[PDB]
RNA sequence: AGGGGAUCGAAGAUGAUCAGAUACCGUCGUAGUCUUAACCAUAAACUAUGCCGACUAGGGAUCGGGUGGUGUUUUUUUAAUGACCCACUCGGCACCUUACGAGAAAUCAAAGUCUUUGGGUUCUGGGGGGAGUAUGGUCGCAAGGCUGAAACUUAAAGGAAUU
RNA sequence: AAUCCUGGAUGGAACGA
């Protein structure tokens, strides 16, 4: 305080942030590559999905929506890709 | 050439807030102000306690205790309250005793 | 530059980690101390040993640019302080006040508390904020060792410790008499531990005092 | 009212201060002690002033008083006011040899220090 | 006086005072 | 600060608080001039020899002080430590 | 932001916010609406000639305690009457 | 004299010539002696002298407060405002407490560069109470544009050239004459290009010979 | 609703300048904005400074000296003869010989002499001291 | 204007007090108090602080939402959720401390960034009375609202603080 | 060795210079 660097902050700083309130904005969310325990295709899904999504291959629940992050459902292989 | 007169300052208000009575003089006062107290006594004054249990069957018997809530208009709770009144300093404070 | 002489210790270390000057606030950490490691689970905060040791050792280094020793304050208003300032002023040529201050002591000629230091030096600067003040009021500098929910103004230097113990103040005189000394001492430094004990200061309570009024009686 | 005034507890606050080694608990040889000692212009000043001397001096024998001092106090005071422990508390010795640090005291350490006995512990609410 | 009673008072004058206008008019 | 023959004028050149660069004058009595001991080897301070710091009476009043000395002592170059620039 | 406009093109609210406040100085006030043509006796001269009809004397106002010796004059261009003061100790004499 | 406060034991030993160390090092003045030692050419002027009246169960204790103004017409001012129950004393004390608040003046040039400044450097202001007194520079010849009570202030501080623009109630000379003394005071409390040099922070003769004139005993 | 993004830098830089800071942020960005800078750089009354690319806007980081007690903002952006800048010099600058009016002419943004010196005039835009 | 009409209760009636008391206190109590359909449109309608926007000091707590945590508990020891705890965050009602500032002060994180006077914009005031009256228009069933002078008079009225 | 405990109020008349 009274002198710091506003270029290079500490990511610890940057991370605890709001996504708009850092130097330079970006997304906090993140997509998924996601497959049920019946298929082994994968499906790409947004973390912040707003859609009851659908496996396209076995017609079922992947990820209900929330306020935030959807809620994936019972025990499934997801990645964060 | 317009003229007028005095003028006045302030406190937090609110909006609106719905008004009880006082319990001595019936006023009308709004709830925020309201000085509030809670009455919890036993029916029994101290020292009556050990004649009424001396004269009660059902050992233990409760000693329960009447409660109710007092709403005090400002004047009334001067007159009579513990509120009396304060300094410019010591009426900064909020603390119960 | 300092030489690598006056580094951090491992007996040093010991002796604070000991006397527990590392262990921060459970309430607060006031933005104006970033001397905070990790902070402890389900409570305080940790502190830096190293910052408070190369701190320490500027104040000391200031301490010893003071040409006449008669000219640097040692206020104490706590009493887990006070011994420790009595101490200090006895080793070093320093001037204790342990108690009360007396308002108009910095300022305030012919009064007969009168003094007219070149630094000052305080253990917990809420309960001696009247010499703070005063000192702001005519021109002198601020050691206090402060710890991190402290209030921050009007002092310079500040040395992180732990103001709620006896063992850290009294380590923390101890070190920057241990330091005062080794500079401008007849004092070698590395070789001698200066034998005097830490616990010549830490404050003995009236207790203790009577327990060992009933060790001089037993023998 | 019989409260005793400044001057009289002055006068008798000095003379504990400086003529302690003497001063009998009597009010009779306090007060020839006063003639021989101050010039008080009047008997009933030196009467009050043994009197409160008096006072003082049994309320000093049944344990300390706050105020005086009298060298002989002071001198008993820098008799004691320097007790150096046969063992310190910051030795370790007096513990088993160690020192019962935590987990974040302990990567404090291995942040700055170099090798140092510890044992660790892990502490909550 | 109060300002709301010579306010009252004002009014009060001011009907009397449309009436007998009235009158004529 | 100085005229057609040089002739330097404006008497008193005033000291500058070095956490701010601003001017410390004369009814500033919060302001403070630290003064550092230069060591050699043995320890042994060199009784004469100084680094010296002014600060002013708004620094030392809002409290930060103590943060602008680290900087100035590390920069200096007698700390390899508290002071980081990225906060 | 002070209330006023200060932008570029406000001039016309600027000018007419001034025609509409200048209407709260006495002195403007009376020049444009014309108080000494109308009312005031003297129409906007500074003297003026008048007819004695009688001499009167004028209880001070507190907490002073005198008679003024003033006389009640008749105007010759509007035949407004008038009270007027007569200075100088005497001087109700001279005049009838 | 037998002084306290060190600088006056360097003062009555003579190290201290000037006090422009005094100001460049900030020291508090305690004694008026030093000054008065420092700066013989130091004349006074009492600008007013009003009475105030506390109310009181019998009657009103009349006091009388006098304002006070110290000078020599060379970049030097003080005011002392001092009340007390007698007009004399009053001026006495007001006369020690105005050698006590003296201030430097950075009297500069309007325009151009030539010998001896006449103006000050900058337009300046000072506040107190209502009343806001802005100094502004002024070419040659302008004299001291002012009321009286200001002018005679500047005349004191040495202020040839200078304009004046004020605000408030101007009709209380306590508040008036503080916030001219403020402004005059601010003079200095300015950064201007010729003041960006860096300098190597001098030390103070307070730390330079101390064990010189520090105080000691002298038992017998 | 922004309307002056340089009113609103230039308060922010004033601010800490008043708060003895060392640097600050500003958004957003603007030409107009780094070009005042680059006078005030060039003549001294601030350091260097870095435009931060986020793909909407900019923002600046300045680093700042103590040389400077005033950086401000004339709005509105007054038409300036040559007859002229003499008047808003008298009253919006402390003295004569330091402090520069910052104006934008058809030759660009720049201080009063350098104005006088292309003997040219235009649009008021603040002032620095 | 219909309905409803328990309670309290402008008016009024009465008992008392009082020099008087068609006032305070007491007992009755019409309109009203409630509602439906329309009118009125004012209030110390008060955060007497206009809205928008940016910056500038610390601290903790709280409402709503979100994130993270081998966290606690309830479960089905142990899973999810739910409730809690810790850290962070956005947005709100506010609060404690201080004055770098501001202010006539009282006090103010806005009433600051304002003689180092300019971010945008609307409204209102220009000593006190007369007078928010008269008059004219306009709205209204009316009560009244909005708009709104002058003559004449006057050196003080007023605001914060002090003893 | 026996042994259960308490905090809390009101109260008429009194115009003037
Ligand atoms: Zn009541």
């Amino acid at each position: 305080v009274l002198v710091q660097d506003l270029l290079h902050p500490t990511a610890a700083s940057e991370a605890r942030k709001h996504k708009l309130k850092t130097l330079v904005q970006g997304p906090r969310s993140y997509f998924l590559d996601v497959k049920c325990p019946g298929c082994l295709n994968i499906t790409t899904v947004f973390s912040h999905a707003q859609t009851a999504v659908t496996c396209e291959s076995c017609s079922t629940i992947l990820c209900t929506p929330t306020g935030g992050k959807a809620k994936l459902s019972e025990g499934t292989s997801f990645r964060r890709k | 050439p317009k003229k007028r007169a005095s003028n006045g300052r302030n406190k937090k208000g609110r909006g609106h807030v719905k008004p009880v009575r006082c319990v001595n003089c019936s006023k009308s006062i709004p709830k925020d102000k309201a000085i509030k107290r809670m009455a919890i006594r036993n029916i029994v004054e101290a020292a009556a306690v050990r004649d009424l249990s001396e004269a009660s069957v059902y050992p233990e018997y409760a000693l329960p205790k009447t409660y109710n809530k007092l709403h005090y208009c400002v004047s009334c709770a001067i007159h009579a309250r513990i509120v009396r009144v304060r300094s410019r300093e010591d009426r900064k404070n909020r603390a119960p005793p | 530059s300092l030489p690598a002489t006056f580094d951090l210790t491992p007996e040093d270390a010991q002796l604070l980690l000991a006397a527990n000057t590392h262990l921060g606030a459970r309430n607060v950490q006031v933005h104006q101390e970033p001397y905070v490691f990790n902070a402890r689970p389900d409570g305080v905060h940790v502190i830096n040993v190293g910052k408070t040791w190369e701190k320490l050792v500027l104040a000391a280094r200031i301490i010893a640019a003071i040409p006449n020793p008669e000219d640097v304050v040692a206020i104490s208003s706590r009493t887990f302080g006070q011994r420790a300032v009595l101490k200090f002023a006895a080793h070093t040529g320093a001037t204790p006040i342990a108690g009360r201050f007396t308002p108009g002591s910095f300022t305030n000629y012919i009064t007969r508390s009168f003094k007219e230091p070149r630094l000052v030096i305080v253990t917990d600067p809420r309960s001696d904020a009247q010499a703070i003040k005063e000192a702001s009021y005519v021109n002198i500098p601020v050691i206090a060792l402060t710890d991190l929910d402290s209030p921050s103004e009007f002092v310079d230097v500040a040395i992180p410790c732990n103001n709620r113990g006896k063992h850290s103040i009294g380590l923390i005189w101890y070190l920057l008499a241990r330091e005062v000394l080794r500079l401008r001492g007849a004092l070698v430094d590395r070789t001698q531990p200066w034998s005097i004990m830490p616990d010549l200061y830490f404050y003995r309570d009236p207790e203790e005092v009577e327990q060992q009024v009933a060790e001089e009686a037993t023998t | 009212g019989r409260v005793r005034t400044k001057t009289v507890k002055r006068a008798s606050k000095a003379l504990i201060e400086r003529y302690y080694p003497k001063l009998t608990l009597d009010f009779q040889t306090n007060k020839r002690l006063c003639d021989e000692i101050a010039t008080i212009q009047s008997k009933r000043l030196r009467n009050k002033i043994a009197g409160y001397t008096t006072h003082l001096m049994k309320r000093i024998q049944k344990g300390p008083v706050r105020g005086i001092s009298f060298k002989l106090q002071e001198e008993e005071r820098e008799r004691k006011d320097q007790y150096v422990p046969e063992v310190s508390a910051l030795d370790l010795s007096r513990s088993n040899g160690v020192l019962n640090v935590d987990n974040q005291t302990s990567d404090l350490v291995k942040s700055l220090g170099l090798k140092l006995p510890l044992s660790v512990i892990n502490v909550s609410a | 006086m109060r300002a709301k009673w010579r306010k009252k008072r004002t009014r009060r004058l001011k009907r009397k005072r449309r009436k007998v206008r009235a009158r004529s008019k | 600060m100085e005229n057609d023959k040089g002739q330097l004028v404006e008497l008193y050149v005033p000291r500058k608080c070095s956490a701010t660069n601003r001017i410390i004058k004369a009814d500033d009595h919060a302001s403070v001039q630290i003064n550092v001991a230069k060591v050699d080897e043995e320890g042994r301070a060199i009784p004469g020899e100084y680094v010296t710091y002014a600060l002013s009476g708004y620094v030392r009043s809002r409290g930060e002080s103590d943060d602008s000395l680290n900087r100035l002592a590390q920069n200096d170059g007698l700390l390899k430590n508290v002071w980081s620039y990225s906060r | 932001g002070k209330g006023k406009p200060r932008g570029l093109n406000s001039a016309r609210k600027l000018r007419v916010h001034r025609r509409n406040n200048r209407w709260a100085e006495n002195n403007y006030k009376k020049r444009l609406l014309g108080t000494a043509f109308k009312s005031s006796p003297f129409g906007g001269s500074s003297h003026a000639k008048g007819i004695v009809l009688e001499k009167l004397g004028i209880e001070s106002k507190q907490p002073n305690s005198a008679i003024r010796k003033c006389v009640r004059v008749q105007l010759i261009k509007n035949g407004k009457k008038v009270t007027a003061f007569v200075p100088n100790d005497g001087c109700l004499n001279f005049v009838d | 004299w037998v002084p306290v406060t060190k600088l006056g034991r360097l003062v009555k030993a003579g190290k201290i010539t000037t006090i422009e160390e005094i100001f460049l090092h900030s020291l508090p003045v305690k004694e008026f002696q030093i000054i008065d030692t420092l700066l013989p050419g130091l004349q006074d002027e009492v600008m007013n002298i009003k009475p105030v009246q506390k109310q009181t169960r019998a009657g009103q204790r009349t006091r009388f407060k006098a304002v006070v103004v110290v000078g020599d017409s060379n970049g030097h001012v003080g005011l002392g405002i001092k009340t007390a129950k007698e007009v004399a004393g009053a001026i006495r004390a007001g006369i020690i407490i105005a050698k006590l608040s003296v201030i430097p003046i950075r009297r500069g040039y309007w325009g151009t560069n030539l010998g001896q400044p006449h103006s000050l450097a900058t337009k300046t202001t000072g506040k107190c109470g209502s009343v806001t007194v802005r100094l502004i520079p002024a070419p040659r010849g302008s004299g001291i544009v002012a009321s009286p009570a200001v002018k005679k202030l500047l005349q004191l501080a040495g202020v040839e050239d200078v304009y004046t623009q004020s605000n408030g109630k101007t009709r209380t000379l306590e508040n008036t004459l503080k916030a001219a003394f403020v402004a005059i005071g601010n003079t200095y409390g300015f950064l201007t290009p010729n003041l960006w040099a860096e300098q190597p922070l001098p030390v103070s003769p307070l730390d330079i010979y101390s064990d010189e004139a520090s105080a000691q005993k002298k038992r017998f | 609703t922004r309307s002056s993004v340089l009113a609103d830098a230039l308060n922010a830089i004033n601010n800490a300048e008043k708060t003895g800071k060392r640097q600050v942020l500003i958004r957003p960005s603007s030409k107009v904005i780094i070009k005042f800078l680059q006078v005030m750089q060039k003549h001294g009354y601030i350091g260097e400074f870095e435009y931060i690319d986020d793909h909407r806007s900019g923002k600046i980081v300045v680093q700042l000296n103590g040389r400077l007690n005033k950086c401000g903002v004339i709005s509105p952006r007054f038409n300036v003869k040559i007859g002229d800048i003499e008047k808003w010099t008298a009253n919006l600058l402390p003295a004569r010989q330091f402090g520069y009016v910052i104006l934008t002419t058809s030759a660009g943004i720049m201080d009063h002499e350098e104005a006088r010196r292309k003997h040219v005039s235009g649009k008021i835009l603040g002032f620095v001291y």
